[PDB]
């Protein structure tokens, strides 16, 4: 108890409010202790004055900032009546807004983990019969060495599954009796496994195994042995070191522990939450068990937390339990709401608000996307930290801004992660990376929309500003989607690049709103096709060359390989009269001015062979196999004639020069001429044959990494998976997220507002037939649009098999 | 009562002769035929079914009332009721009448499009997979249809009982300071200041000086009586007193819709006479499947319940203690796959008293913790017009048992002539937060709620900017029959049942009020209630 941190804070409630656990860390042995903690309220007494005091004197004002839209009320007993005092009398309980902050949470956002209970040794004893009330004791001490030195441990991994295997296994520090030709396997790990050892023992220092793992091979078929044999091994385990252990409980559901296992292992507790090649698994995660045994110490050390935080996104805790240490400094209400995804602005959070739903489903980010061909060397550069950056340089009667106050709040303590970052710091650089995936957490103890709107708005003018800066350097930007810019750099010779990129990125890094960005150059293109992000090609470093074309999909595996072919041919084309202008030589005019006369003749002469050739198979049987459209998530034009659509979408892709513009015309209509079908005409008007569905602010649970996941325009391959790392995604989460677009687009529409029809005045009115000025009401957001939406995400449920999107189609009808 | 098989070209004569002859009846070939085999499974040597072909177009004319009867539904329908008037006058069937032919629910999109013409009529409107999508003139309409409804409770309540009538806003223009009575829509205009709004127009108000009905609670988005002197000069209305328009018994809204049959209405008021002894058995709020002291406190009362299961188990929304979202996790937390396997612990905790859950009608209920209902409004109050809970989740629960409903939130039920309206909502709350002040204990409040519900004539009469109202089920929130039973579930109100205007309100209040499982009973041939708090 005496600067002692407990490693756990289980609550102990008991129905006690202010009863719980502490297994704090005495100087002889841990030691469990009973507290004792008022739930402070933030009711401040906005204008008004009750005399009445209950129980507890309640500070007048709260001396603090209440939420636009040192403990005032310190109950000890809420329970004491659940209408508690409501007046509604200018704001004395009209409005919550105080904390709902329950016990190991509050004593966690006051109390450091490490604390002195400074009282004599009298008072100290009467305080170990009752408890520690926080009132009078359990201050706040240092954290220089918050971490033990030595403890033993409790390894009690599992990996249930539903093949047939049982993960039911059980380790001990000097026991070494794991109980489940495992050995030998074991033993092929153990020849890395010694130098892992020797990592734990120079980095870790805190626990060690023994060599003779003997392998138990029971078959857990039963709760007889699945649970009352766990049961009677965990509690001899807890007699053999009488709360002397940390169980490391490792399950992914955790009601085993709960039922009985639990209070059987009171003793603290850390819940890691994660057939041959299976077996395989066990004897890594074992042999992987101190390793981050040392990387929870140093966590604990450096952030003011104890060891009971869940594993399961910790970072995110630790920066609620940050943030709330700091804005406890400042004299701010808060908006916890352990219990919800919503924020705790009192009861208002309940109510529907326009202002609020809007900013919940506000997630478009404006993508800059420039269709054409550029000779130029364009560069591509990737981004990074933008919001970090965005944060960080956010410092260089509006009621939809966020609390400014509590902004800059996290720009200080930004500020000093990020300059804890600059020096050895890596729990630092981890921490801002977590913020940077944090902010639009609803699972997040302290999630606010408003704060995440802020964010949002904040890295767009970011980016616009960047963008400006960019121009302004001399390079025009043809992409740019909050994670990668394309900028055509003026400077022709793929040469002389790389000392104008290196100047062009210093110039950018001289930027004090940019110093924190981090960039740099994925790849150089002498030649680039440009449409959008998964419909392009070129030749990147000026030797290799790269062909993104998801049209192709849309194209019959006749017509398919040939567009391929007729789109290298027309490649070389322009790279061969780029290379000729270049070598003459040394928008209104490029390099490429006549690239179509290299294959003008080999071109229609093919057309018109595949024409011949399509006309003598187009109905007869046998070739529909090959004269086949074949179907997408993005199908939503019908195909009469796939050698018209081969056509059209190589007219449409070179059509992208903008010098060769009449050209590029005469050719498409000499080969629309073989079809005998008008230049202009609209069956001859191509268009992009496949939709797009994006599920904005995607997430990767292991890099951290935002990105917008479509499905018609983006390859199933590329939305399983992150982009930056290659691990996949979670089937559940994909639908869920889907499912959430489709239910916030549901609602939007539904919760729309109306305009004229004629002067496109908005509906302010309730009763109106028509806009004064006999214009006609109507909703911003089309029912046709709506429609559009659902088709997409129907074929998107059919084409990939989404179930849980397929439910909620058919429970939508 | 002797089979036998009649060809259609011999009973072609005498089935002409009767049905077309006698009352002018087209007989088609395929319904001849059905109805040669039904008269021979029937009878025998086809020779006395003159009378059974005489009930069967007498039935058919006093109910469908057109002409081709031959088209397997008519046919089967005539035979169908020719079977249960033999049954109740107690042939093919003499057994008794059953009350589940006549006990029903409907959902918010199974109910009677019943539209208000404006002069006199309340019409009836009763595609596609986006086919239920409502439209802009829905919006349009939602509140239009709101104004006509309690503009017609008024002009025929309020002027045979007070006789000063409403002066349309519109016509209030060039009056300079004379006395008005207006029935409006209160609300706060954009520039913020509170006025009426009405299909005539809307007026500004001064708020100020004004002695409103203490018996109610008044909010944005409720539409009041009020009554004052307008001024030309401000263009204000100056408002004096205010009230709510009084509310009208059920009877009266039956006598004028004319909606039943008699022999119906019989055969109904007979059950109801002899269904003396049926329990309705509805459960608190919050059943939290996530928390354990609830499974433990729910063991209990479906044991309790198992000794004599009732005939109807309502379930009330908010099902978990967390709202649901799409959450981003690499475990189990999986909102979705955790509250499916809630439903799957129900179902396991649920299957183990046989009793229970067999010969009963258990309907679930959504909340503000509900999946397709929470998953974006987060908690918050979102669409009122709350759909059913999705089968996907319901795969576990639903094979346990063979009688389990997923209705709406605001949900009707047809169990006999009364109408039972279950409505899970915390409307206290909402009421005391948004009701505006004048500058002019417990039962008191619940009585102003719901005479203010009553009166106002609609569930939530709140603005669509503080609760969102799905444009085209908007009549599923209007109580334009005052049904009787209302089951008016709440959280943050306490548990109370009163009577008014003809009509019931139960509030249970939440499933765990301290420290027990309260829950409701209800027997409607007495029309009784009584509370059941039973200890965790
Ligand atoms: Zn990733
Ligand atoms: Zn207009």
């Amino acid at each position: 108890y005496a600067n002692s941190t407990w490693e756990v804070l289980q609550y102990k409630d008991s129905g006690e409010p202010g009863v719980l656990e502490v297994f704090v860390t005495i100087n002889g042995k841990v030691q469990n202790i009973t507290f004792h903690i008022p739930k402070t309220i933030y009711m401040k007494f906005k204008s008004q004055t009750m005399p009445l005091q209950k129980i507890k004197n309640c500070l007048i004002e709260k001396s603090s900032a209440s939420l636009p839209n040192t403990l005032p009320e310190s109950v000890f007993l809420e329970e004491k009546e659940n209408c508690t005092s409501i007046f509604n009398d200018e704001n004395v309980l009209g409005v919550f807004e105080g904390t709902i902050t329950p016990h190991q949470r509050a004593i966690m956002d006051l109390g450091a983990s490490v604390t002195f209970r400074s009282k004599a040794m009298g008072a100290l004893g009467k305080g170990i019969q009752q408890g520690f009330e926080m009132k009078d004791l359990s201050m706040a001490e240092n954290e220089r060495y918050l971490s033990g030195f030595s403890m033993d441990i409790g390894y009690l991994l599992h990996f249930p599954t539903s093949i047939g295997y049982e993960f039911f296994s059980l380790f001990k520090s000097w026991g070494d009796t794991i109980t489940i030709n495992a050995s030998s396997l074991g033993q092929i790990y153990k020849q890395m496994f010694e130098k892992k050892k020797g990592k734990i023992e120079t980095y870790s220092y805190l626990v060690d195994i023994k060599e003779d793992i003997n392998f138990e091979f029971v078959y857990f078929t039963d709760i007889s042995k699945l649970y009352r044999r766990l049961s009677q091994e965990t509690t001899k385990l807890k007699e053999e070191r009488g709360l002397q252990f940390l169980l490391l409980l490792q399950s992914p559901f955790i009601t085993k522990l709960l039922g009985t296992i639990r209070l059987l292992n009171q003793m603290p507790i850390v819940k890691l939450s994660l057939q041959p090649t299976l077996l395989k698994k066990l004897v890594n995660h074992v042999l992987s068990s101190g390793s981050w045994i040392s990387h929870l110490i140093k966590l604990s050390q450096y952030s003011n937390i104890p060891i009971c935080n869940l594993r399961l996104d910790s970072m995110d805790y630790i920066i609620d339990v940050l943030y709330a240490r700091k804005l406890k400094k400042e004299n701010i209400v808060l908006w916890w709401n352990e219990k919800a995804p919503l924020p705790d602005h009192g009861g208002i959070q309940n109510d529907f608000d326009l202002n609020t739903s809007w900013i919940m489903n506000d997630s478009e980010f404006p993508k800059i996307n420039n269709s054409g061909v550029y000779d130029n060397v364009v560069l591509d550069v990737g981004v990074d930290n933008l919001t970090v950056n965005t944060i960080l340089t956010s410092a260089l009667f509006v009621h939809d801004a966020f609390s400014n106050d509590a902004l800059n709040v996290l720009r200080g303590m930004l500020k000093e992660w990020w300059d804890e970052a600059l020096k050895e710091n890596s729990t630092a650089d981890l921490l801002v990376n977590s913020l940077a995936s944090w902010v639009q957490n609803p699972n997040a103890k302290l999630f606010d929309g408003l704060l995440r709107y802020h964010v949002h708005n904040l890295t767009k003018k970011a980016l616009l500003q960047l963008v400006n800066e960019f121009s302004a350097l001399g390079s025009t930007i043809v992409y740019a989607d909050r994670n990668q810019i394309l900028i055509k750099t003026n400077k022709y010779s793929p040469e002389n690049c790389y000392a104008y990129s290196q100047y062009m990125m210093k110039a950018v890094r001289t930027n004090p709103m940019f110093s924190y960005l981090d960039l740099n150059i994925k790849r150089y293109w002498d030649l680039l096709i440009w449409m959008d992000k998964f419909n392009f090609s070129g030749l990147a470093c000026d030797y290799t060359a790269v062909s993104q074309w998801q049209l192709k999909k849309f194209l019959s595996p006749i017509y398919q390989p040939e567009f391929e072919d007729w789109m290298m041919i027309i490649l070389d084309s322009m790279l061969k009269t780029k290379q000729s202008y270049l070598k003459l030589n040394s928008s209104v005019e490029n390099s490429l001015n006549g690239f179509s006369h290299l294959f003008s003749k080999p071109l229609m002469k093919r057309v018109k062979k595949l024409f011949k050739n399509q006309q003598e198979f187009i109905l007869d049987p046998q070739y529909e196999a090959d004269y086949v459209i074949p179907v997408l998530p993005g199908s939503h034009l019908n195909v009469k004639n796939p050698l018209l659509e081969l056509v059209k979408s190589l007219c449409h892709v070179m059509l992208l020069s903008k010098s060769t513009i009449l050209e590029i015309r005469t050719l498409r209509k000499e080969l629309l001429k073989i079809f005998e079908l008008r230049e202009f005409a609209k069956v001859a008007e191509f268009k992009d044959p496949s939709l797009s569905l994006v599920v904005p602010d995607f997430l990767c649970e292991y890099c951290f990494f935002i990105s917008d996941i479509d499905f018609c325009k983006a390859a199933p391959e590329s939305i399983f998976s992150c982009v930056r790392c290659h691990k996949a995604f979670n089937q559940v989460l994909l639908q869920e997220h889907l499912i959430q677009k489709l239910r916030s687009d549901i609602e939007s529409y539904l919760i729309q507002d109306l305009r004229c029809s004629r002067c496109h005045k908005v509906k302010r009115d309730y009763m109106s037939a028509h806009c004064p000025c006999a214009g006609a009401w109507e909703g911003t957001l089309p029912r046709e649009s709506i429609v559009q939406k659902l088709n997409v995400f129907k074929q998107v449920a059919k084409y990939y098999g989404f179930d849980i999107l397929l439910s909620c189609i058919a429970d939508l009808t | 009562v002797l089979p036998v098989k009649i060809q259609p070209p011999l009973l072609r004569p005498l089935a002409y002769r009767v049905l077309s002859r006698k009352y002018g009846l087209s007989i088609k070939s395929d319904g001849l035929s059905a109805l040669a085999e039904f008269v021979g499974t029937n009878i025998g040597a086809n020779w006395r079914q003159g009378p059974a072909t005489i009930k069967f177009l007498e039935q058919f004319a006093a109910v469908w009332k057109q002409q081709e009867r031959g088209l397997f539904i008519d046919q089967s329908g005539v035979k169908e009721v020719i079977q249960e008037m033999k049954e109740r006058e107690k042939p093919e069937s003499s057994k008794a009448l059953d009350w589940r032919d006549y006990f029903k629910v409907i959902n918010a999109s199974q109910q009677q499009r019943f539209s208000y013409n404006p002069h006199k009529m309340q019409f009836i409107f009763v595609g596609g997979i986006a086919g239920f999508l409502p439209d802009i003139e829905d919006k349009v309409q939602m509140f239009l249809t709101r104004y006509y409804l309690t503009n017609d409770r008024v002009m025929r309540n309020e002027n045979f009982q007070n006789s000063m009538s409403i002066t349309p806003i519109k016509n209030l223009l060039g009056r300079d300071a004379q006395n008005f009575l207006l029935l409006g829509l209160l609300n706060k205009n954009f520039k913020g200041n509170w006025s009426l709004e009405d299909p005539s127009g809307s007026v500004e108000i001064d708020i100020s000086q004004t002695i409103p009905t203490q018996g109610h609670y008044y909010v944005p988005g409720c539409m009041v009586l009020v009554e004052g002197i307008y001024y030309s000069v401000g263009n204000k209305f100056h408002v004096t007193s205010m009230t709510l328009p009084p509310g009208e018994r059920r009877e009266i809204t039956l006598e004028t819709i004319g909606n039943l049959d008699k022999d119906l209405k019989i055969r109904l008021h007979l059950l109801e006479k002899e269904l003396t002894d049926h329990k309705f058995v509805i459960l608190g709020a919050n059943l939290f499947l996530d928390d354990l002291k609830i499974m433990t406190a729910l063991s209990k009362i479906l044991q309790k319940l198992n000794d004599d299961p009732p005939t109807l188990l309502i379930w009330q929304g908010s099902f978990t203690s967390v709202p649901v979202f799409a959450s981003m996790s690499s475990r189990n937390i999986s909102s979705s796959t955790q509250f499916k396997n809630n439903f799957d612990a129900l179902a396991t905790l649920l299957s183990r008293f046989d009793n229970l859950t067999e010969n009963t009608t258990m309907i679930f209920i959504p909340g503000p913790n509900d999946l397709w209902g929470s998953m974006v409004s987060l908690g918050a109050s979102g669409t009122l017009p709350q759909d059913p809970i999705p089968s996907a989740f319901t795969k576990k629960i639903n094979k346990v048992c063979k009688n389990v409903v997923w209705s709406s939130n605001p949900t009707r039920i047809a169990y006999l002539s009364q109408e039972i309206v279950i409505f899970r909502d915390d409307l206290s709350g909402r009421f005391k937060r948004h009701r505006l002040e004048f500058p002019f204990q417990k039962v008191q409040e619940t009585r102003k709620l719901v005479k203010t519900i009553l009166d106002q004539g609609h569930l939530s009469p709140f603005l669509d900017s503080l609760r969102p109202i799905s444009w085209d089920l908007d009549h599923t929130l209007t109580l334009c029959p005052i049904p009787s039973t209302m089951v008016l579930c709440d959280t943050t109100s306490a548990q109370f049942d009163l009577t008014y205007n003809g009509c019931k309100v139960i509030n249970p209040g939440s499933f765990i009020h301290n420290r027990r499982a309260r829950y409701m009973e209800y027997v409607p041939s007495s029309k009784k209630t009584i509370q059941e708090e039973i200890y965790i």
